DNA sequence: CACAGTGCTACAGACTGGAACAAAAACCCTGCAG
């Protein structure tokens, strides 16, 4: 990290672990893996979650009651947790 | 002055046969009407939010979607276990 | 001593790190045994 970078965390396992996996390659993780962090969601993107509240008419404490079911049962959660709406 | 001749009904009830009942039925307000009562709440959202909506089916999915409410089945994946 | 909530608050709980301790798991081993 010195040498290259300085502090660039993120980026030097990335390109190595994708790529590496295509290596000995059935594709089907590479879906999954592309989208995995910067595009987009992965969950899904919190200003869809907070429409998808808003506009359903979901209550707060509803919205929650939900979060924590799909949360717990298969998951994995999907849906963003209410501070980070 | 206020009860020479007249008392409430519920004071005389709640003044008189209280012991008695509470002996026989070994308990009351767990028997209340408000387990009841409260549930009226579901019934005016249920009659706008799941309504079909006409007079003719109306009733129908409003019944239907209150037993689902009420099931325990249900309620027991709602605790998603602490 | 009805009860499911009513949002935003409060900060309780969930995290790292080396520095090092200890216990336990399940091997290999050598010990003392018919």
């Amino acid at each position: 990290a010195e040498k290259e970078e300085g502090g660039d965390v993120k980026s030097v396992c990335l390109t190595l672990f994708l790529l590496a996996l295509r290596a000995g390659n059935e594709h089907k993780q590479a879906d999954e893996l592309e989208a995995m962090m910067q595009g987009r969601g992965f969950g899904l993107h919190p200003a869809v979650c907070l429409a998808i509240r808003v506009n359903t008419f979901l209550s707060c404490s509803q919205y929650h009651k939900m979060y924590r079911t799909v949360k717990a049962t298969s998951g994995r959660q999907i849906f963003q947790p209410l501070h980070t709406l | 002055y206020r009860y020479d001749g007249k008392i409430t009904n519920y004071l005389h009830k709640t003044l008189a046969h209280v012991p008695e009942i509470v002996e026989r039925d070994g308990s009351i307000g767990a028997w209340a009407s408000e387990g009841n009562e409260s549930g009226n709440k579901l019934f005016r959202r249920f009659r706008k939010m799941n309504a079909r909506q006409s007079k003719t089916f109306e009733l129908e999915d409003i019944l239907k979607h209150h037993w689902l409410y009420t099931s325990k089945y249900l309620q027991k994946f709602m605790e998603a276990h602490k």
